[PDB]
């Protein structure tokens, strides 16, 4: 098998930057190389074929170069819509093999999250479980410290986080954190708080509610 | 091991095929003293459509780790000479671009590209011109060859 | 012009045979040079080439699973099938079909893909709870509301708002696998506080594997 390798697994770059993505074949592939772009929730798209040929409909800012074993996909001036994972493929010898992929993130100005807290619904409480949801909306960078405090006691191991893929228009992320307690445990406490530490916030933001309505 | 044979090929007009470059063949008449320059092919019998008038083959250059292939280049079916991995070739199941349909017609041979039907290994009537893939219906270029065993 | 679409059973037990179909239009697979390939992507991993078939029925397989694969075509139905025998959890992935013309292949058109989960776990529909907008959010500003889609298996779950008429400000989060082996996700939307209020907000949840459908009104 011809082994294909992409040395960069992930990176971030700013709009306007000249971006280079490399692919190395374990042996001569005679320029039989193509580049594919994978965006969240969209079918994979062919960008470049036969090392340097642009697929019809692909913007001219995308180009390809190389020979023998070393290949490069270049984005001359990076755009916000270019956030995707890029894969190379060799067609020199069966089995056809792909590179591991390079995930390209868009760097943008720091943007503080809008924070919201949701108590469990009366509907869920009737079932014996309590889920408390904290929402961080449209922020950058992805990195954030989201902590749960119940009656001023820091919670550990009873919450799960989920983050959206980078937004295609504003390059931001959104995050949810869900604290799960039994109905009985939930009714034993009053103050439920979600505390957010983020590069965009001058000091941590806390959103809270008192169970007693 | 895949069934193969060592042979030379000469076109209809008796021009010999020579290695003019690392990835190129040319056709020209060779005088009795220059005959040794002609390329020796290792023709292998690959998978595909079996018929006494049309059989799938791969055309390699004997012990040179080079195979003839047909690829689309700027929308035109193009003949190429490609270097291959010595540890993986010859093999029964060749990549599609290496496959030619060997046709026996009027005591001669024609080699049709398997993926580009109606395109054949061809030579120019003129001397010392590259061997190419030709799609002309019947005119100026030569698509008929004789085979001599080595 | 050209379209490829994958379909399959969604959830299969380990050791079962998995049958996938690639329905295509806008081209003929009997056209000289035409080919269709199958590629998969396990969660968090890259693309893996599996199998291919040419217009002349010449099949190609990845040796890392060749013994377990069978690719076939039906030019009367315009379909390419992929059969994977003795599946394991390692075969859980999104499966794609893609087309090419000529070797070496440039995969010009790809399908959206079909998710296959290989598991002995039972199908279970989610419970859907409203995430009501706060009474002290923002006075004449922005309010957030949503739906919690809890304890379901397998993926995926379909979530829309106001039957697809509300898309702006919507974030349907990726599902998280809980310790119980069931998934959970929330879907949220930010709206003006001024129309909380006057405008109806309904989350449309459809967990197609269990045929569990819930439309939930989200009120202040």
């Amino acid at each position: 098998d011809i082994q294909m390798t992409q040395s960069t697994s992930s990176l971030s770059a700013s709009v306007g930057d000249r971006v280079t993505i490399t692919c190395r074949a374990s042996q001569d592939i005679s320029n039989y190389l193509s580049w594919y772009q994978q965006k969240p929730g969209k079918a994979v798209k062919l960008l470049i074929y036969y090392t340097s040929k642009l697929h019809s409909g692909v913007p001219s800012r995308f180009s390809g170069s190389g020979s023998g074993t070393d290949y490069t996909l270049t984005i001359s001036s990076l755009q916000q819509e270019d956030f995707a994972t890029y894969f190379c493929l060799q067609g020199k010898m069966l089995p056809w093999t792909f590179g591991q992929g390079t995930k390209l993130e868009i760097k943008r100005t720091v943007a503080a999250p809008s924070v919201f807290i949701f108590p469990p619904s009366d509907e869920q409480l009737k079932s014996g479980t309590a889920s408390v949801v904290c929402l961080l909306n449209n922020f950058y960078p992805r990195e954030a410290k989201v902590q749960w405090k119940v009656d001023n006691a820091l919670q550990s191991g009873n919450s799960q986080e989920s983050v959206t893929e980078q937004d295609s228009k504003d390059s931001t992320y959104s995050l949810s954190s869900t604290l799960t307690l039994s109905k009985a445990d939930y009714e034993k406490h009053k103050v439920y708080a979600c505390e957010v530490t983020h590069q965009g916030l001058s000091s941590p933001v806390t959103k809270s509610f008192n169970r007693g309505e | 091991p895949v069934r193969s044979l060592n042979c030379t090929l000469r076109d209809s007009q008796q021009k010999s095929l020579v290695m003019s470059g690392p990835y190129e063949l040319k056709a020209l008449h060779l005088q009795g003293q220059d005959m040794e320059q002609q390329v020796v092919f290792s023709m292998s019998f690959v998978q595909g459509e079996e018929s006494n008038d049309k059989i799938p083959v791969a055309l390699g250059l004997k012990e040179k780790n080079l195979y003839l292939s047909c690829v689309l280049k700027d929308d035109k079916p193009t003949l190429q000479l490609e270097s291959v991995d010595p540890k993986n070739y010859p093999k029964k199941k060749m990549e599609k671009r290496f496959v030619f349909n060997k046709i026996e017609i009027n005591n001669k041979l024609e080699f049709e590209s398997a993926q580009f039907p109606n395109w054949y290994i061809s030579t120019s009537q003129a001397e010392n011109m590259p061997v190419f893939l030709g799609g002309t219906k019947g005119g100026q270029d030569i698509t008929d060859f004789t085979m001599q065993f080595v | 012009q050209v379209q490829l679409q994958e379909s399959g059973p969604g959830l299969v037990k380990p050791s079962q045979t998995l049958s996938l179909t690639c329905s295509f239009s806008g081209f003929s697979l009997s056209t000289s040079g035409m080919g269709v390939g199958w590629i998969r992507q396990p969660s968090g991993k890259g693309l893996e080439w599996l199998a291919h078939i040419w217009w002349d029925g010449d099949e190609s397989y990845n040796p890392s699973l060749k013994s377990r694969l069978t690719i076939s075509k039906d030019t009367s139905k315009n379909q390419v099938s992929l059969k994977i025998t003795s599946v394991t959890a390692a075969d859980t992935a999104v499966y794609f079909c893609a087309r090419n013309r000529y070797d070496p292949p440039w995969f010009v058109d790809w399908g959206q893909g079909t998710l296959v989960t290989v598991s002995s776990a039972s199908t279970k529909g989610p419970s859907v709870f409203p995430l009501a907008p706060s009474s002290k959010s923002t006075s004449g500003g922005t309010a957030a509301l949503g739906c919690l889609v809890k304890d379901y298996f397998p993926e995926p779950v379909t979530v829309s708002w106001n039957s697809g008429a509300l898309t702006s400000g919507v974030h349907t989060f990726p599902a998280v696998l809980q310790s119980s082996g069931l998934y959970s996700l929330s879907s949220v939307v930010t709206v003006p506080s001024s129309s909380l209020g006057t405008q109806t907000y309904i989350c449309n949840v459809n967990h197609k594997p269990s045929n569990t459908k819930v439309d939930k009104r989200v009120e202040p």
